[PDB]
């Protein structure tokens, strides 16, 4: 019956499953391991039935306990429970999103933040740009990307932006549905202004020389809102 | 727990947290700002002292045992202002704090563990500081270095051949030939050793060879044709290579003028030399690049510090110079349109500003190679005597300033040179290259100069007498500087790529060699202390020099201090 | 009209030119094997006839006063 590797990973766990569910039977406070192996062994079953779809069991998962259940901290705990079984279409990826409640106290690792605001980007004065949309197709710019140097589509001041990123929260981003039109704020960027790469529109130091030819090359490469060629007179490396 | 009063504290151990210190002469006061020692527990060596058997000196020392203690010493640097004591192993500073013997004190890393391997060196009373770094140096003649020693420097780098004419106009040893000879030249000297190669020249193999030869870097300089194709080509040679380059603008303004030689460099890093103008560069408006975002500016020697005499020697410096004559108006219109009194005395400003970062010699060539410290203090003691304290100076002290002059000419040529890992300030792990300065003569003539952790220069007195203090008493060679020693103590730098391609061996060179790293990747904003960016404008009719809007100028002095107090001549 | 061409003057030496002032200069031909490599980069080639179009029409995007005018460049394979 050439049992693949997986294949025992999943008989495992089922009865790691059944295990849990015979403890319960008997009445007994499950744990983090009990309780999820539980849930898991479940959904497993019944892909195996072919009765239920992906999406129900999604939900489903979310019945086979209470918070009466388990042991205080479980709930906190078992934020979700993902687990792949075998349906008639094949195996597919369940995630069953918080399957119990926090019916008690103990919460472990919980966190004490002190409620007060840390303050971003500290003087690093903004300011705000008119930007628009123009494309048919969405576009989100990161927190850290050289604006200047955003999707040819989204029009707006590239001659205010230069040298300047969205002055947010690192790692997050801007949307831009089609049509869209928004103003965002807009630091300078930090460290050496040392600016290689993204559309190589600059790919050295950052100032105001290097952006008149910056807006030179974006002007040449269709970048909305580059301001224009107002005749250029081209430097001996560019 | 029995405790004493302060006078008496600082004439065994040296001023403690709080305290305060004169430099030199001048009217620069530093302050203690903190103290590792254990008051009860400092190392003192003598007659009767602490350091001794099974006391302070274990007797089970730590695996990691010190071959030098410098016992409460008064560290200057970049990093602070403080006292401690300075463990050395193997050439290098192998720890800063308490440092004795664990078996019979509290607290004491093994890294500062002394044993009875460790020597013994008094620095109670005294600075101590990284060795000096002169970047701008002339290999015109061997007897700079001696000179360059005895006043504080342990780092030389520069270009040349000897008295060559094409040396005493550029700093530049060309070719991979010339390089090797210099190479094995400084074999014979004490001073760690970089050279620059010829970056006048348009041709990207040339280029590539001399630093594939052992070069540290480029130098382009106007004698040579500063031109931007030249300065074009070197720069992106020097890209791959991460080698620094240096400059010297195109004073006759004959291919463009600062604008064009700017949009030349394309914002890659470039060490400035003299970017005053009176040392040679674009007339008169060169001065104006020290206040860009990727350059590396530095002042050259000479007019340092704008006193009353300077204009007067310069003119003539440049005229005994250039073969100008008074009856010819083409030769008093160069002269003027280069020796500017306005960007001299705006200098000395921009220094106190931290618009200037590094501070030069320029040896044997408009430039005083011995006496870059002495003139670096004396500005900084001026523009305090005119512009006073400073607003980012924190009590009652000028320490926050003195760090900024100290940077000038320690950490900031180090880092613009790709050796600030290994030299440039006495931080743990570094070469060992440190000077004993006595308080007094702080500035102008320090005690002993240690090369890579063992003595190598001191004031040294009647070699037949009883005591090493009675007269004559001049700047004697010490140990470190002969036979195979100076070979361990010393350092000739080098490109990766030679160091990759064997280029010690391949020169026989019994130096320690180490090569040069990171010097793409900074700029002004890498100058400790000296990182000031700023639009600076500079007037065509009145040569006036201002910066964001407003104008900056000193006025000239006449006097200065650690002159004529310390020196017969 | 001064395509490879240099100050007729003897060697080492210099013409000033103040803000403003104005003069006429001699210049002969560059002798040797003519190879203009280097300076402003507006040429880096041998000097002929054809490096001369090419020599101005760089002068010209680079804004050097006097660079004669692109009445339609016609760009070669190479430069
Ligand atoms: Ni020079
Ligand atoms: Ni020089």
């Amino acid at each position: 019956m050439k049992l693949t590797p997986k294949e025992l990973d999943k008989l495992m766990l089922h009865y790691a499953g059944e295990l849990a569910k015979k403890r319960k039977e008997k009445g007994i406070k499950l744990n983090y391991v009990e309780a999820v192996a539980l849930i898991s062994a479940h959904i497993m079953e019944e892909a195996r039935a072919g009765k239920k779809t992906a999406a129900e069991l999604m939900q489903e998962g979310r019945t086979l306990l209470k918070p009466d259940d388990v042991m205080d901290g479980v709930a906190s705990m078992i934020h979700e429970v993902g687990i792949e079984a075998m349906f008639p279409d094949g195996t597919k990826l369940v995630t069953v999103h918080t399957p119990i409640e926090a019916n008690g106290k103990l919460v472990p690792g919980e966190l004490f933040l002190k409620n007060e605001d840390i303050t971003i980007n500290e003087g690093k004065k903004a300011v705000s740009v008119k930007v628009k949309n123009v494309g048919d197709r969405p576009v989100q710019i990161g927190s850290h990307f050289h604006f200047f140097e955003v999707n040819r589509c989204l029009d707006f001041d590239r001659e205010k932006t230069f040298g300047k990123r969205l002055d947010i929260a690192a790692g997050t981003a801007v949307r831009f549905e089609p049509g869209e039109e928004k103003s965002v704020e807009l630091i300078d960027i930090g460290g050496n202004r040392r600016i290689f790469g993204f559309n190589a529109l600059v790919d050295r130091q950052a100032d105001n020389e290097s952006k008149k030819i910056a807006l030179h090359r974006a002007k040449e490469r269709g970048f909305h809102g580059a301001k224009s060629d107002d005749n250029y007179v081209k430097t001996i490396k560019e | 727990m029995k405790k004493i009063s302060r006078k008496e504290y600082v004439s065994m151990y040296g001023p403690t947290t709080g305290d305060k210190v004169r430099l030199g002469d001048t009217d620069l006061i530093a302050e203690v700002e903190h103290d590792y020692t254990i008051y009860g527990e400092e190392l003192k060596f003598g007659g009767g002292k602490t350091l001794r058997e099974g006391m302070s000196q274990s007797n089970n020392p730590s695996k990691e045992e010190l071959d030098l203690i410098i016992t409460n010493a008064l560290i200057v640097d970049y990093t602070g202002i403080y006292k401690a004591d300075i463990g050395i192993k193997d050439g290098k500073i192998a720890g800063i704090g308490k440092g004795g013997n664990k078996d019979m004190q509290d607290g004491v890393k093994n890294n500062l563990s002394v044993g009875p391997a460790t020597e013994a060196l008094a620095g109670e009373g005294l600075i101590v500081t990284a060795g000096g770094i002169d970047t701008h140096i002339h290999f015109i003649s061997p007897q700079q270095i001696p000179t360059a020693f005895a006043s504080g420097v342990t780092t030389m780098i520069g270009g040349g051949t000897g008295p060559a004419d094409g040396t005493n106009a550029t700093t530049i040893t060309p070719g991979r030939r010339n390089l090797k000879w210099m190479l094995r030249a400084a074999e014979e000297y004490s001073m760690n050793l970089g050279f620059l190669a010829k970056g006048n020249a348009s041709n990207d193999a040339s280029l590539a060879d001399q630093i594939e030869a052992g070069a540290i870097g480029f130098k382009i300089h106007e004698d040579w044709g500063t031109t931007p194709s030249a300065i074009n080509h070197a720069l992106d040679v020097a890209d791959k290579y991460d080698v620094q380059v240096a400059i010297h603008t195109d004073t006759l303004n004959e291919a463009g003028c600062v604008e064009d030689t700017m949009a030349a460099i394309a914002g890659r890093t470039m060490h400035t030399f003299h970017t005053e103008g009176a040392g040679g560069g674009h007339a008169p408006d060169i001065i104006k690049v020290a206040g860009e975002h990727n350059i590396l500016p530095a002042s050259t020697n000479p007019t340092i510090p704008f006193t009353v005499n300077t204009e007067a020697e310069h003119m003539d410096m440049l005229m005994v110079c250039h073969h100008k004559d008074k009856s010819i108006k083409e030769d008093v219109q160069f002269a003027d349109s280069r020796i500017r009194p306005q960007t001299i005395a705006a200098e000395d400003t921009l220094h106190d500003m931290g618009a200037f970062s590094i501070t030069s010699s320029d040896s044997q060539a408009m430039g005083r190679v011995g006496e870059v410290i002495t003139r670096t203090w004396q500005t900084a003691d001026k523009n305090k005597k005119e512009f006073g304290r400073l607003k980012e100076e924190k009590g009652d002290n000028d320490n926050f300033r003195i760090k900024r002059y100290l940077s000038k000419y320690t950490i900031n040529p180090a880092i613009a040179h790709g050796i600030s890992e290994y030299v440039g300030s006495v931080e743990v792990g570094k070469v060992a290259d440190l000077v004993l300065w006595s308080p007094a003569f702080f500035g102008v003539k320090p005690n002993m100069i240690i090369k890579g952790g063992f003595i190598a220069l001191s004031q040294m007195g009647d070699a037949n007498a009883s005591i090493p203090t009675p007269q004559p008493v001049y700047y004697r060679e010490m140990f470190a500087h002969h036979g195979k020693a100076k070979y361990d103590a010393n350092i000739t730098f080098v490109s990766q790529a030679a160091y990759d391609k064997g280029i010690k061996e391949e020169l026989g060179l019994e130096r320690q060699v180490l090569p040069v790293k990171n010097c793409r990747n900074v700029t002004k904003k890498d100058m400790q202390f000296n990182n000031t960016t700023a639009h600076i404008e500079v007037n065509p009719e009145t040569y006036h020099v201002f910066v964001d809007g407003k104008e900056v100028t000193s006025k000239p002095a006449n006097k200065v201090s650690l002159a004529q107090l310390f020196s017969i001549f």
